């Protein structure tokens, strides 16, 4: 109801909002739920 | 795991709520429908706090739960390496301050 | 498909993404579809 009110401005910005608040939830529960225990992954930059 | 119950949807409802109204002046210019919701949730319009960690932020910690809890909150883990300054660092991602 | 678009309807995916593509709310979509069909009883359309 709400993305489908914003202008193409508001948009491009969401967008770009959501995908790096999606990256830190995506990297985090990989790091803990995914990834093979062998990769020693603690963080980000590891998983970079 | 670092406490993420992303949610989505409702970062997609926060942000265009901030993309629309960067202020909430019109929520202060009408109270009759600020009004219908809690304060204690209107703070997720600003604040990161997704239902799943609205439940958490209000839930009743006791004696009798504690493990419990442990094991739904942190998951199955281990209290003590949870207790170490450097594990929780890293599990939270925070700084040092 | 069938699209609710009467201004008092709830909504779905659908009804969203065509919101979406006008930009535009609820209400005034109910009055284009009466600008285009005035001979419609109802506010439901197939997704032709």
């Amino acid at each position: 109801v709400l993305t489908a009110g914003l202008n193409s401005q508001q948009a491009n910005t969401l967008h770009a909002f959501l995908d790096e608040s999606r990256s830190a939830a995506l990297s985090t529960y990989y790091i803990r739920q995914v990834a093979k225990a062998a990769a020693a992954i603690k963080s980000r930059d590891d998983l970079y | 795991s670092g406490a993420t119950p992303y949610h989505d949807a409702y970062e997609n409802v926060r942000e265009v709520i901030q993309l629309q109204d960067p202020g909430l002046e019109q929520l202060n210019a009408s109270p009759a429908i600020a009004g219908l919701m809690h304060q204690a949730s209107l703070l997720g319009i600003n604040a990161s706090i997704s239902p799943e960690l609205f439940n958490i932020l209000t839930e009743e910690i006791t004696e009798g739960n504690a493990e419990e809890l442990y094991k739904k909150n942190f998951g199955n883990i281990e209290p003590a390496s949870l207790a170490m300054p450097e594990y929780l660092k890293r599990y939270y991602n925070l700084s040092d301050e | 498909e069938e699209i609710d678009l009467n201004s008092g309807s709830t909504g779905d995916w659908r009804k969203t993404i065509l919101k979406r593509a006008f930009n535009i709310d609820d209400v005034s979509l109910f009055r284009l579809l009466k600008i285009t069909d005035h001979d419609n009883k109802d506010g439901k359309i197939k997704n032709n």
